[PDB]
């Protein structure tokens, strides 16, 4: 299931 | 249906609504009782033993003949006062299966459990009668598990290496090539697995002296070492595995990654060679800003600066390489290569990701090198050189090409000793034993890093299965400080027993001079930081043993500044899927993937129950599928913030996730410190 | 279409039923005017051309200071007053856009053919001015024709090898394997095809250090032969080619068959790797009486006998290897295998036949070694010796590898000349000093048997256009009486011309004592029988041309028995393929496939019909699939006779002629002394 | 075909 990195995926 | 196996297959027959988990330890009597000392050959003595067992090519003669018999007479007798009983039917049934010896025609066994003990101790000690019988006392209390390689083949003739692992690089050049192909089929007639750096390998489509675009890139070089394992891939016993490292900024890096893809054709697919990928931090950076990225060619890169692309820093030289109108290079989309990676890790378990800052930045011994790339297993972080070979009758520049000697701690069982020193400074002297007795002649470079780095691993194990064995979840904090102790007072040992044995010997490593250890970089947050448990129940568990205070390792990094190191490595966490079973073990300090694990030996199935697994822990055997993937890389951040070289972390992911997901627990590992990722498995 | 293409397509446009031959010369003229004098670059002076075309890395600047500039300019004016002019449009074609030399963008052309042909003179004749002319005069007759690679690589810095081929012997072990691959990609990024003999290499199911069925046979050195030759594709502009020989005693005999079968599985097929069978006179036999064969295990000869089986006489060693119950064998049937070898060449044309007998019954050095395996045309036969490659730091043992220094004589325009004797000895110097400069670092025996053995490879071809422009059919006992005085003169002279380097050198081929030239065995045929010419009209080509007679031969012999020789080897057909066109010849002494060749190049389709093709000979231009296979093979071994080596004998087979018929064309092949069977091509 | 052979195919 290919879901695109949206961002505020790189921070935590 | 054997007798052991319906009694194993009683495990799942639930009675009262529980589990019938006591039916294991009569499934082990009956194997044993009906199969084991019924197809155990025994003689009157055990000077019949080793005679027949030297005489008929089953041992070494060597490595007996250091000791009078009466010396290994008492080995054995001390290694069977301990009267080991094992304590699941799976356990015995792998030992006895895959490292047993057995005759000629596999008919009969020769070796118990106590007696490849006592032949491994013999081999470890080299001459020294208490210290055979210190190490025959620590593998029957089963606190330190010799790799598989090690407790298989040592002291035996029908050997390959007692290495598990190797490490080579692989330069740009068809000398280079052809000789790294003959070293991977060299290395894995030995019985190792080989990894393989093909990211200086220049890229598709590059110039071969004035001859443009005539490279077919690092995958002809894939396809030539895929065949070459399938080839040299140990007559049948176990398919020849290998490994092929890029870095993500190599331009093949697609090419690199299609090579996994199922829908690839035969001609650009591989089989036998499992791909890792080296992402370093600026991929990373460029990642999270959304930027376009530049994957560069090798070549153009090596003559414009006279260094390999992976010898230089990728976070300084990416703006040079892009200003650059000399290096050639392709654009490509740093968010779309990560997603790609994911859906990679989600289809097929590959590449394996390593990322090269989060090694660097904690890696002792950059001055040697920085980590390029990892092992097969993704736990091997250690520096490696390129070994420049030239023509025939032309003297080749050797290099550093790494050689992994591992051993894994049983930390339930350290743990129930009180034996954490002890256990440690016995395992690091058997590794640096192992270490010095292995020569390998067909690889120059392998046989140099092991002269000179004297690198071993010491890894550890049943880590879920302690915490869960105390009342501990894995995802827990409390479970977080034990492990952080634990590999604290790990590593103080380990450090403490290399500096004791570089003292001893009056020789450290190569280049120690210019490691962190020396100038005491490495002690500054031991120093600083104080790593005792902060919670009341972990502080319990280590009552009855000292723990290394912040006083303490000031006096140790002044000793090993006195002294030295003798080890360039020291711990890295293999995954120890096999051997897990003889030492009833969860593997490695990943969680537990199933409660009861089913298997399938013939036409019957083998049900293997967890270590301990009950009905009042049930629910502290937490699948690992289950398990939050944060919190599991949170463990492993801190566990990985007191091993040297890396950790074989394997992703267990649910198929509800998506590829967001699993790039969100990658993006998460990479910033908590995580330094490789092995597997992504889907349940 | 352009103008040159669309007259060269009027040859088939038939007016009053005769094919257009002469819009031919048309088509070359047009092609001329239009494309060639338009785009070659054109300089002031000679003295410019040159300077542009060294400093630029188009040639080599050695082997033009031997000479002072008058010498080049009065060589290449030599080249350009015999006024050249190509007789057919495909010859202008071929050599301008495969031979030519063009520069680095190929916009242009920067060599005619009378410069190739003076660059390639000047570096033969190394600082001769005299020898360099009549090198040009030589050439520019087209009375010589050097080999693909010589005349393409000779005096350019840009290259590869000037060699053909490499016969590789691979030995019995990992270590030799590895660096059977590595010498075979390093052999072939040099442009010159490789053959490698592994009739040594161990049965599939053989013992690896006395662990048994541990080997995957020779089918996995195939693959990984394959492999790298598709690595080392030269670009992709030629694709790799690499050839693997397997004696038909050997027991993976099957299995090497079994990969050229198209219902063969991708994990046995093997694709760029051609295969040749090399066959004893005792398979035949065997075949012959329908009884049972045997193939063997060659490893358990090798320890039995402490040789390795094709080392052994099989027509001698057979029954001792039955009988020898220590020697691990299975029953097959000789005739089925027959069957099996004659349905491969009919559906893919492999593998190559080589009737190790016939090639040893008349091999000069079998004191250096029996020919146990042919070249990748088939037409190579030399001793060889197996190098026992060890491990690393440790002496290798360096045996004899074949190499092709090819080159071929237009026996057209050499009887048209009447110069047999004076070409033969240009040649035979031509190709001496190919193979004194030729140096390869990277295959050790290779250069050691280059420099120990001087073997050369003069072949002939235009054999069918000469006869068919002299009114005679190729399979009439005219042709085969002309081929037979003029092979000997080609074979006098070439002897005659080594005799007289090794006088003024003071140097004979390694091992040449034990030959049958110094023991005057070799002469034995030509002191006994007379080769003049049987026939009044094959006696008239040879008017003006001292034919050599018994007392010649007798006085020959005397000179070799107190000068020695030079070469190991002289002769051998190639197959003479691309570079045919350029002579305008007929390929090597096959006859000619079709009468009119229908080319497809780009978006054209262009006509070649054969040179000196016309209404009064169109039927002495019989098609080679039209005539009697027998009497080609009579035509072969006449020439054979006067051969050292082998001929590339290709095999033209109709739709219509079943296995049996191919299978009783190579009986016959074999009864007859022909040596080799190249390819199997099916109408 | 797959004409197999005879003994007569062994002798010229
Ligand atoms: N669970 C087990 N683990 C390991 N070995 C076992 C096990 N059960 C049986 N065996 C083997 O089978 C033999 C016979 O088993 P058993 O327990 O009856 O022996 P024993 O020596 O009389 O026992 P005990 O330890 O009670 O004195 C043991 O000596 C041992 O070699
Ligand atoms: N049939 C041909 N074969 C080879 N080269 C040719 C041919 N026709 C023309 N050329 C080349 O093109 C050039 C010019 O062609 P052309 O036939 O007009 O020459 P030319 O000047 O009339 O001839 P020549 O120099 O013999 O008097 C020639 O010098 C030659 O290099
Ligand atoms: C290592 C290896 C060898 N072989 C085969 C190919 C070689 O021709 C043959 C010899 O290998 P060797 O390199 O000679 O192995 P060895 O010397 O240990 O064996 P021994 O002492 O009995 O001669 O083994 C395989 O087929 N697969 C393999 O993986
Ligand atoms: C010969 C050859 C090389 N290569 C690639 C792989 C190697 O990493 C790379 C280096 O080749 P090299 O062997 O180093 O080529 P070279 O030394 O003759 O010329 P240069 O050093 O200027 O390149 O070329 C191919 O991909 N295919 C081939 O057939
Ligand atoms: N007798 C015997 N002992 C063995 C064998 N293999 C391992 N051993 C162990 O090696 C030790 C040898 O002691 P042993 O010779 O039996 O002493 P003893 O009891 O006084 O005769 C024992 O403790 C055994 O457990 C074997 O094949 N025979
Ligand atoms: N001028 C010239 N001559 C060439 C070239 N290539 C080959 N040649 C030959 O080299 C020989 C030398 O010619 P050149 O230097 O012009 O002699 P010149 O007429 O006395 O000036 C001639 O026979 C030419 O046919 C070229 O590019 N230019
Ligand atoms: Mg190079
Ligand atoms: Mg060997």
């Amino acid at each position: 299931t290919v879901e695109p990195l949206k961002d505020d995926d790189f921070y935590f | 249906v054997p007798k052991w196996i319906q009694l194993n297959n009683e495990i799942m027959i639930q009675k009262d609504g529980k589990f019938q988990f006591d039916k294991d330890k009569e499934a082990v009597h009956s194997y044993f009782v009906d199969y084991i000392n019924q197809n155990t050959v025994f003689f009157h003595n055990l000077k019949e033993k080793l005679d027949y067992l030297v005489e008929n090519q089953y041992y070494e003669e060597e490595f007996l003949s250091l000791y009078s018999f009466e010396d290994i007479k008492e080995v054995f007798k001390t290694a069977y006062a301990k009267k080991f009983r094992f304590p699941s039917f799976m356990s015995a049934f792998k030992f006895y299966n895959d490292y047993a010896l057995k005759t000629n025609d596999k008919k009969k066994i020769l070796e118990r459990y106590e007696d490849r003990i006592s032949i491994v101790a013999l081999f470890f000690a080299n001459g020294d009668t208490e210290k055979a019988k210190e190490y025959v006392n620590l593998m029957i209390n089963q606190e330190y598990q010799p790799s598989t390689p090690t407790f298989l083949n040592a002291g035996r003739k029908r050997r390959g290496e007692l290495v598990s692992c190797f490490l080579l690089e692989v330069n740009d050049s068809l000398n280079d090539i052809s000789r790294a192909i003959d070293i991977s089929m060299q290395l894995s007639k030995l019985g190792g697995g080989v990894s393989l750096n093909l990211s200086k390998l220049r890229a598709k489509g590059e110039a071969i002296k004035d001859v443009e675009n005539a490279t077919k890139g690092v995958v002809g070089v894939m396809k030539l070492l895929d065949n070459a394992f399938r080839y040299a891939d140990q007559m049948g016993q176990r398919q020849g595995s290998g490994a092929a490292y890029l870095n993500i900024f190599h331009r093949d890096i697609n090419d690199f990654l299609d090579t996994k893809k199922i829908s690839a054709d035969e001609d650009v697919r591989v089989k036998t060679l499992s791909i890792g990928v080296v992402i370093p931090d600026k991929f990373v950076e460029l990642a999270r800003e959304d930027k376009a990225a530049y994957v560069f060619y090798p070549h153009t890169i090596y003559k414009e600066y006279g260094q390999h692309m992976d010898e230089m820093d990728m976070n300084e030289m990416y703006d040079k390489f892009v200003d650059n109108p000399r290096v050639k290079k392709e654009k490509i989309n740093p968010r779309k290569l990560l997603e790609k990676l994911a859906m990679l890790r989600s289809e097929s378990g590959y590449p394996y990701i390593m990322f090269q800052d989060n090694v660097n930045k904690v890696h002792a011994n950059n001055h040697i090198s920085k980590v390029k790339f990892s092992n097969l297993c993704s736990e091997v972080l250690q520096a490696s050189q390129v070994s420049s070979y030239t023509d025939y009758d032309e003297e080749d520049e050797i290099g550093l090409d790494i050689s992994c000697n591992l051993g894994s701690l049983n930390i339930l069982n350290v743990m129930e000793h009180k034996s954490i020193e002890k256990t440690v400074k016995l395992a690091t002297d058997s590794l640096t034993h192992v270490s010095e007795t292995t020569d390998i002649r067909n690889a120059p470079a392998v046989r140099r890093a092991n002269k000179a780095m004297k690198s071993i691993g010491l890894g550890a194990m049943n880590l879920h299965g302690y915490l869960a064995q105390n009342g501990i979840a894995y995802e827990s904090p409390e479970a977080r400080d034990f492990a952080n102790t634990f590999f604290m007072m790990v590593n103080f040992y380990s450090i403490q027993r290399s500096a004791e044995i570089a003292k001893e010997k009056g020789e450290t490593f190569d280049q120690y001079e210019g490691s962190t250890y020396a100038t005491g970089e490495y002690f500054d947050k031991y120093v600083s930081t104080d790593f005792s448990p902060k919670y009341e129940k972990i502080a319990n568990l280590f009552e009855g043993m000292h723990i290394p205070t912040t006083e303490d390792w000031k006096k140790l990094k002044a000793f090993v500044a006195e002294h030295g190191m003798y080890h360039s490595y020291r711990l890295c966490i293999a995954p120890t899927g096999s051997i897990s079973y003889v030492q009833s073990s969860t593997a490695s300090v990943m969680p537990i993937m199933e409660r009861i694990e089913e298997r399938t030996y013939g036409n019957s199935k083998t049900y293997y129950p967890m270590p301990g697994l009950a009905s009042n822990n049930w629910f502290f055997y937490k699948e690992a599928y289950d398990m939050d993937m944060f919190k599991v890389v949170d463990m492993i951040a801190t566990i990985q913030q007191h091993i040297d070289q890396g950790i074989s972390f394997t992703l267990f992911l649910k198929d509800t996730m998506t590829t967001r997901d699993l790039n969100r627990i990658d993006l998460y590992a990479h910033h908590r410190g995580i330094k490789t990722i092995y597997y992504a498995r889907t349940k």
